[PDB]
């Protein structure tokens, strides 16, 4: 009968063996104000695109798993630069 | 449209015997993506589960054996299915004189 | 499958976190509303060993792809006499456009083709319609086809003769003067031997009017590909050295690669030094073995101890474009490398592509640009006693046979790129 | 280390266990209950006592309420071990509760053997056996005394503790009836036994002795206790046969929310025997030898469980014609009901069908209300009579649809089923509210 | 199908399932207080031996405490059918001291009488596993014998003793280990040349409470309402053969009483409430020509034959007026059990309960001797004039007699089982009511 804790979303969180009274206990709250690279569940949103196939493209390359190289290419972390807060992922439980 | 929306006691609206005495003739659940009500659903779905702090997928919790089976009607809707099948390009050869290319049927 | 799905971590984000594929559904991206046909194009000048003949491709469809000649041919000896005779037989072919030469394939070059670029049972399939592989005898009656390896014969290429209205397509093909098995003999003929019957086929793609439309009407450029070829004298190989040779290479444009071999002019596709060892001769292995004359229907080998090139190098503009590699490198890791398939002694590929058996150009060397192109090759000391078994195997890597001599042509093949320009129903090629 | 090591691993998978913990296991509070004590009194017994007499007794007010009653006899064997069954069960032929007038129950020897087989086990089943029968092989002329439970509703549970104290007005009494013949006491088979003793009887009532605010709330209001009733239903058994499945369909004419239902197949002629005699050891008199009988029972060794001598094939129960279950093997009834609702061993020839969760408890759990049910009716498929008794190859080799040629001799059926009713007193008189 | 039977509803449905108050289908388990249980081995001071007396403080390792399985290893001094329940006889007695205040002590023979009366079934098989040789060992075998104590903190975590209450009391164990024991380092009366001596080791399962509670069972007073066993040994009127001996003991019993329970013994022979006879089972070779009725089978020296019990008839007297009419001893033995215990008691064992379930926890009426200025146990003896080495008459008698074998049976052991107050509080502890 916990009607007084922290709901995730409709579920009650367990850290160290007892039920997670406030969101001040989470780790999540040490890093609450930084904006994240990334939300660790990582929900997909609208279903991902199909596999796209072709009888033309595969015949020619005989294989050789031509790689485009204009794409975006997401940088990492300059080793000089620390590592800027944001780089922990967020484990937004609720 | 009529998007039905899952309760604290139907967290899924998957209608099993959910539309007895309220919506027997239940309009379907939600398209999931249109009309989030994932957020929701998830939020249906625990009312009091108890997570560890260490599944921070949500994935031990054997979500993946919950869903929203496709139909969520009291009826199959076999007149969707059948639209979806047949039932297309109207007026076809043998009626109008219009409709018809010198081949054959379409298949 | 839920207790591998539970076993989700930090690793797994990289493979499928904001997943952008789906294994589960698929989509076509291409379609055709298209037919295939094959129809019988028209034979001029006259069929027959030594002759030359020619045909016009008729414009029946819109786009062609695939060519296949068909030879009836007879065995004029038993099984075992013959060596892909009707790719033999088939001297050469020309591809003609507008009266512009776009390319040249050789009986020789089919051999070389093959022996670098078919494999498997594609390989296979292929001799058995250009050779009797199930112990035939004399006399028996065999209907060959030959395909054509010609830029537009996988696919998704065609040759858009819609878009040449003005312009006829042409193939010029010539004839063998002696087929071993079927006319010949060695150096006899064979008395009685029948003239070859011959007919050629072309497949032709029917468009819609969409896309036949655009074909005939719009300019296009289409990347293609051309052999070269060079004849020449081969070091002669001895007992008594190494001989060695440095060929100027006189080839052109960007190159997907080059190759070679050294072979006896008198039999067909003999790329080694004869031996009595099974297969390795007429007779090998016995009492009645010759090592003169090889076993027609085993002329090829893997036994790379029967080659004859010892190592080579490539100079490019006066540079050594490469370190100095041994024979058996280019007979069998480069093809290991590049094409995947298994490549007989005595036949040599040297790449300059990631993967020359594609058509999709994979990096090419451009010989426009090199005024000294160079091969250098090292023979091996031709010391071993070819009718002695023990000598013929349980030697080293720098000799070979006394009967490697024999192997004194030498064959060198590039393939490279151009550029066909079709428009107004005129075209050819942009370099030469 | 240690326990507190177990302690330390604690999760949400604890939650569900020992979260906001309600209650402990280590610190126990025990109720204060009210005062009272318990005497055992002998009641006078009216009648005379003896083989095949009637006798009767009337419980007087010793004390405020009653519970276990005991009936004590003492008899002598009238021949060797081997030769009694349960006599003093046997001998109790029935006994009748009856409250102010009106019958409340009525139990049967029969009964309190099926009983038995039912529902007492282990341990309790021998000390039970131990108090009814001669169990250390003693010989003829011994004399014991033996003590018989009643198992009235007030006699299994202080919480039935008939309220004497609030029925001022209504006497209860017991009637009972002792069997003409006990075998192996005074006849062995359809044998006098010359020189038998005739018994010595007793009537033993355990009080309860309530302390003033307690008696006084008995003796001023209005009482409803939940009370067990025992139906029964005597009938012919189609008999079995050697050349096929006899079958027979009984109409069951009980009434009231039923608990369970039970039935026995028997020989009339033998006290207890519910399965076939034969010659391997113990089912019949000499067995395993040549002297064997499988016309007569090892006596001593009457019940068994082994179901080849068993009659039922199968059995159902209809509802106003209608199947309540699928059709099960006598074996099911035998073995499974019991495994299942009480948790003890069932002998061969002993079923049970429960419509109760806990048949074995007090507290009702489900049943069956047959003043409901215009037409209930048990159906019966009975085994083929065609295995030599005599042959022990023919015996045990057998298979699951036959039994012994001997078993046709178990022509009586039992049909027992055990309902709730409602005992009202007030005023100082009282009786069952549900007639039918 | 069943649907059939939920439609047979009417007026006698009502007082079952109308206005439904409870299910059976939908059962939620009460959560508790987290725990863990380690058992525990203590240091146990004294020199282990037969007939030496040892002792052990149990730490205050957890907070609370239950069972007490004391580890003993024998050895056979004889083959199979020397022995009965060895471990248990070597067990001779167990003092349990809180603070120097003795709580309770029990007796071998009471861990006999107790096991006899109130254990059953497979309990009891599985009891006599852990304290003797039940697989027809033979001599020189040796084994581990488990004897758990029955005080009341080991009988129910409900009882468990909160040490972490008792900062300033320990709890103590005494133990004292049987001169000889039967079958181990002696016959009958003879020892056992090169008969060994026990190992011991004492085991205790204590509780780890988690944090709230320790805390609340360290700081908060506590009562709990305990068992004792109360024991008077006495001699047994002589049995004669010429007549029925009888006996009027004054009962020296305290306390509410759940229920009195008591035996008569051969004081030479561990666990023989019964006379000797020449029947199998019954005495030292019975049924054959070798057979003796002046030594027990001692591997099946207990019975279940009440021809070979010496009590005739029994009643308890109050302040000089019956309590209940005179009963047989046969009632005692196996009535009293059926009505209050649900097992059965073997032949020369005897209970009257004051309780509805003996057996139980939670009291359910006593009889406080307290209260009682002169409680008196009366009992009649059966005549001894069975020729115990004569089946015929071993097994042909009647209700008033016995075996000539069952004047042995001079010993009597009368217990009462009793309730009374252990209050713990500020680290220390002790009973209301002394003795």
């Amino acid at each position: 009968g916990y009607e007084n804790s922290y709901d995730a979303n409709g579920a009650r969180l367990v850290m160290d063996g007892k039920v997670v009274k406030s969101e001040c206990q989470l780790p999540s709250y040490q890093i609450r104000n930084s904006k994240h690279h990334t939300q660790l569940p990582m929900r997909s949103l609208n279903e991902p695109p199909p596999m796209v196939e072709d009888l033309v493209d595969e015949s020619l390359f005989e294989g050789l798993q031509g790689y485009p190289v204009d794409e975006k290419l997401d940088l990492l972390t300059p080793p000089g630069t620390a590592t800027p807060s944001s780089e922990w992922a967020a484990i937004n439980y609720g | 449209k009529s998007c039905s929306k899952s309760s604290a006691n139907n967290p899924f609206s998957n209608a099993t015997v959910g539309a007895l005495l309220d919506n027997e003739a239940r309009p379907p659940a939600c398209s999931y993506d249109d009309n989030d009500m994932a957020s929701t659903m998830r939020k249906n779905f625990n009312k009091g589960l108890f997570r560890n702090l260490d599944d921070v997928y949500e994935v031990e919790n054997s979500q993946r054996q919950f869903y929203t089976m496709p139909v969520t009607t009291a009826a199959p809707d076999l007149t969707a299915f059948g639209q979806f099948l047949y039932g297309s390009k109207g007026k076809t050869c043998k009626e109008d004189p219009s409709a018809c290319t010198p081949a054959f049927a379409t298949r | 499958g839920l207790s591998q799905l539970v076993a989700y971590g930090a690793q797994d984000v990289y493979l499928t976190g904001n997943p952008q594929i789906t294994f589960f559904k698929t989509v076509y991206r291409r379609y055709t509303n298209f037919a295939i046909e094959s129809i019988q194009q028209t034979i001029n000048g006259s069929v027959g060993f030594g002759n030359k003949v020619s045909t016009q491709i008729s414009r029946n469809g819109d786009l062609i792809t695939d060519i296949v000649v068909e030879f009836v041919l007879t065995k004029g000896g038993n099984g075992g006499t013959t060596y892909y005779p009707a790719e033999e037989l088939l001297q050469d072919v020309e591809l003609e456009i507008g009266g512009q030469r776009i390319d040249k394939h050789y009986n020789d070059w089919f051999r070389t083709y093959d022996a670098l670029f078919r494999m498997n049972d594609d390989r296979y399939n292929y001799r058995r319609m250009t050779d009797w592989v199930n112990n035939e005898l004399v006399g028996a009656q065999k209907r060959f086809y030959v395909p054509l390896i010609f830029f537009f014969n996988t696919p998704g290429l065609a040759l858009p003769l819609i878009a040449l209205q003005y312009h006829e397509v042409k193939l010029y093909f010539t004839l063998a003067s002696q087929v071993q098995g079927v006319n010949y003999n060695g150096s006899s003929a064979i008395a009685g031997a029948a003239q070859p019957t011959m007919s050629v086929w072309v497949d032709y793609i029917f468009l819609d009017t969409q896309e036949r439309t655009r074909f005939a009407q719009l300019p296009h450029e289409y990347l293609i590909e051309q052999l070269q070829f060079t004849g020449s004298e081969t070091a002669t190989p001895s007992a008594t050295t190494q001989a060695s040779q440095n060929i100027r290479l006189n080839f052109n444009h960007p190159t997907k690669y080059l190759a070679w071999n050294f072979n006896n002019p008198t039999n067909y596709g003999q790329y080694t030094a004869l031996a009595n060892i099974p297969g390795a001769c007429s007779g090998a292995g016995t009492a009645a073995a010759t090592v003169t004359t090889p076993d027609y229907g085993n002329t090829g080998t893997y036994n790379e101890q029967l080659a004859v090139l010892d190592s080579a190098k490539i100079q490019l503009n006066g540079q050594d474009r490469f370190a100095t590699r041994k024979g058996s490198y280019f007979n069998k890791v480069q093809p290991y490398q590049s094409i995947g398939g298994v490549t007989p002694a005595g036949v040599y590929l040297y790449s300059f592509a990631l993967k020359p058996a594609g058509r999709q150009p994979s990096g090419t060397c451009n010989f426009s640009r090199i005024d000294n192109a160079t091969l250098s090759l090292t023979y091996k000391t031709c010391s071993i006693d070819a009718t002695s078994p023990a000598a013929v195997l349980g030697n080293t890597e720098t000799v070979t046979a006394n009967t490697a001599t024999l192997l004194t042509a030498l064959n060198i093949y590039a393939k490279n790129y151009n550029v066909l320009r079709i428009m107004s129903g005129m075209g050819g090629l942009a370099y030469a």
